[PDB]
């Protein structure tokens, strides 16, 4: 930016793009393939593979 | 400075330092401040602010 290149920021910071990746995997480890097509529905890991 | 060097230049080949030719003082060169202008407005039809 001291050159004339202005940079601007993005609209996700860094802390919600990786919230949104914990809830990705909180959503895999818990929903499974639920959450994605519909509401979240609780299934055991150990049931889901 | 070296007692040699009158200015000095950053990564992209513009001046960022210089040398007072008169007296011995050795100063950053930082650009003046500038950007662009964002206006946050609703539509015409919902409000004026």
């Amino acid at each position: 930016k001291f050159n004339g290149l202005t940079v601007l920021p993005p609209l996700l910071t860094d802390e919600m793009i990786a919230q949104y990746t914990s809830a990705l995997l909180a959503g895999t480890i818990t929903s499974g393939w639920t959450f994605g097509a519909g509401a979240a529905l609780q299934i055991p890991f150990a049931m889901q593979m | 400075f070296l007692p040699f060097q009158q200015f000095g230049r950053d990564i992209a080949d513009t001046t960022d330092a210089v040398r007072d030719p008169q007296t011995l003082e050795i100063l950053d060169i930082t650009p003046c401040s500038f950007g662009g202008v964002s206006v946050i407005t609703p539509g015409t039809n919902t409000s004026n602010q």
